[PDB]
């Protein structure tokens, strides 16, 4: 069953992202913001900046150099002012960038080359996995996740009152499917009967508020008798 | 923010994982304590006094804020760089920035157009630069505060959505729960500890 | 968690009422268009900033309407419905300060 | 019959844990869901 839901999950992850078009949304905008900041950086060639011709090579020829001279001081205040913008927004965006980069390393080493216990950090639930693809510019991860479906109420105790002394589940959660209790695990209704092995001693019944009278199976005592 | 914490105090980290599940809330804190090596023992030993100071400590957060007024101090100088930033930004147009007028419609009035243009130039220069300064350190500070957004989405996920095992992440201690407080422009975490 | 989601019109900071000193800020070319873009990227960063730190949860949940949680007391933290806005004892003097 | 409309955004469905001193909710079946994260 976990090797289907496994399976199908892949599978519906492939057709999601070949349906859907904005899946690749971060890689997409960060290409574009570069295209973009690119185009912009060229296209500032073509503005005056003051001077009478955008285009270097006729202010040189149509003016003196004398005079030409001030009117290529302003073309060039103005494409440095734009290279020192573009050089700005370029390092920005490389100090964010590195900032997603070191996330991406991080992902990688605690999911990929472990499992990692941080809560939401890689996908939403009780992490189990997680499988690298390359992505132009970027990486894109499949975080493999344990997610509880189906809930049930259940009537919990936090102790349980055997033979005047309160008994606490080494591992798990004391439940009762109405009349008979049940020690279950904590992420799976597993029920298991009250026993010693499972259950460890740690007083009086006195101290507990909300402890209920139960009794408690011992596994040597049935061997006593036979 | 009370979505979040009515999911804390119920459920406890199951509403961040899929499906909330209830659970007592005596119960919820003994799982935390077995979260830190601390058997469940302790807890419902001592459920009344772990209550208890579980109260005061909240009453004396309470009491603490209301007093100090330094508190917020990371909002307060947010707030506060912000709004000396725009001051700044506004308080530059009375600068003449080389031309022999800071005000715009007096250079147009006293002076002629062709003779103007040129101190126009000097005025749009020196507000382009002072613009394109406002402009630099706003990316900065937005920058520093999205570091600042994924550290606080980071701490909710790790700590209210779950407890958390790294060491003095979420508050001085063995980390217990913590309960998310909306501020102006920032996040308060009481981190229990 | 944010930041004061301001936006600045570049051709009415450099320029007022005036159209001679627009004109001349044509010639310059897309500054403007940049730093209106580059404001705009911050509004919309904040904006998901405040959706990341607090949109977590996914369905709004309800405290129940008796406090029974065995002597903790969440009083302080959870909303007062009292005052006109749902917000906890602390976070009202949080908004105070 | 279809038109623009403008209204307060709904954080979603209220929902009220069935919260008391007594009840838990123990999962009997779970989920194994694949999310996609991408990074620059
Ligand atoms: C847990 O859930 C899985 C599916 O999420 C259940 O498996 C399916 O059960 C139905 C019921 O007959 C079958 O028709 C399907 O073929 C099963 N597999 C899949 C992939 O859907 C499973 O039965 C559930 N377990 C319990 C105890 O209810
Ligand atoms: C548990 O009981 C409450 C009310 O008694 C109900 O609203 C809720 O749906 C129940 N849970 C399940 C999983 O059926
Ligand atoms: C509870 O589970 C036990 C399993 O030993 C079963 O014998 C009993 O009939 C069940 N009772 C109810 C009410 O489900
Ligand atoms: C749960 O609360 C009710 C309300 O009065 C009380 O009667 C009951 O004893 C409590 N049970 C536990 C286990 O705390
Ligand atoms: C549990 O049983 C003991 C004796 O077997 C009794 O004295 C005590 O009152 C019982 N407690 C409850 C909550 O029924
Ligand atoms: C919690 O504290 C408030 C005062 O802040 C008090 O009125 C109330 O009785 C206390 N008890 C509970 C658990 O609500």
């Amino acid at each position: 069953l976990i090797a289907n839901q496994f399976n199908s999950a892949i599978g519906k992850i492939q057709d999601s992202l070949s349906s859907t078009p904005s899946a690749l949304g971060k890689l997409q905008d960060v290409v574009n913001q570069n295209a973009q900041a690119l185009n912009t950086l060229v296209k500032q060639l073509s503005s005056n900046f003051g001077a009478i011709s955008s285009v270097l090579n006729d202010i040189l020829s149509r003016l003196d150099p004398p005079e030409a001279e001030v009117q290529i001081d302003r073309l060039i205040t103005g494409r440095l002012q734009s290279l020192q913008t573009y050089v700005t927004q370029q390092l920005i965006r490389a100090a964010e960038i590195r900032a997603s980069a070191n996330l991406a390393a991080t992902k990688m080493s605690e999911c990929v080359l472990g499992q990692s216990k941080r809560v939401d950090f890689c996908g939403k639930g009780y992490h189990l996995m997680s499988f690298p693809q390359s992505a132009p510019h970027g990486v894109v991860f499949l975080h493999v996740t344990y997610v509880p479906a189906q809930e049930k109420n259940f009537t919990t105790a936090p102790a349980i009152c055997h033979d005047g002394k309160a008994h606490f589940p080494r591992e798990g959660v004391f439940v009762s499917n109405g009349t008979h209790w049940f020690v279950t695990q904590r992420n799976f209704y597993e029920p298991q009967i009250i026993t010693t092995d499972n259950t460890f001693v740690s007083g009086n019944c006195d101290v507990v508020i909300g402890i209920v009278n139960n009794t408690v199976y011992d596994p040597l005592q049935p061997e006593l008798d036979s | 923010t009370s979505a979040l914490l009515a999911g804390t105090i119920t459920s406890g980290w199951t509403f961040g994982a899929g499906p909330a599940l209830q659970i007592p809330f005596p119960m919820q804190m003994a799982y935390r304590f077995n979260g830190i090596g601390v058997t469940q023992n302790v807890l419902y030993e001592n459920q009344k006094l772990i209550a208890n100071q579980f109260n005061s400590a909240i009453g004396k957060i309470q009491d603490s804020l209301s007093s100090t007024p330094s508190a917020l101090g990371k909002l307060q100088d947010v707030v506060n760089q912000n709004a000396q930033a725009l001051n700044t930004l506004v308080k530059q147009l009375s600068s003449n920035f080389g031309a022999i007028s800071s005000v715009l419609n007096d250079i147009l009035s006293r002076l002629d157009p062709p003779e103007a243009e040129v101190q126009i130039d000097r005025l749009i220069t020196g507000r382009l630069q002072s613009l394109q300064t406002y402009v630099t350190q706003q990316l900065i500070r937005a920058a520093e505060i999205r570091a600042s957004a994924n550290l606080a989405a980071t701490k909710m996920s790790e700590c209210v959505l779950g407890q958390s095992k790294r060491v003095d992440f979420c508050g001085k201690g063995y980390h217990l729960m913590s309960f998310p407080q909306s501020a102006p422009h920032g996040v308060v975490f009481l981190h229990v500890t | 968690v944010s930041m004061t989601k301001t936006s600045v019109d570049c051709t009415m900071y450099i320029c007022g009422d005036s159209t001679e000193c627009s004109n001349l800020l044509l010639q310059y070319g897309s500054f403007c268009t940049q730093l209106n873009r580059a404001l705009t990227g911050i509004a919309v960063e904040q904006d998901k900033n405040t959706q990341e730190v607090f949109a977590q949860v996914k369905q709004i949940y309800k405290t129940p309407p008796i406090k029974d949680f065995g002597g903790f007391n969440f009083s302080q933290i959870l909303p007062d419905p009292s005052k006109p806005s749902k917000r906890s004892p602390i976070e009202d003097l949080l908004f105070n300060k | 019959s279809q038109s623009i409309i403008a209204y307060t955004m709904s954080l979603g469905a209220e929902n009220s844990v069935a919260y008391s001193n007594n009840s838990i909710a123990i999962p009997t079946n779970f989920t194994i869901s694949v999310t996609t994260e991408i990074l620059p």
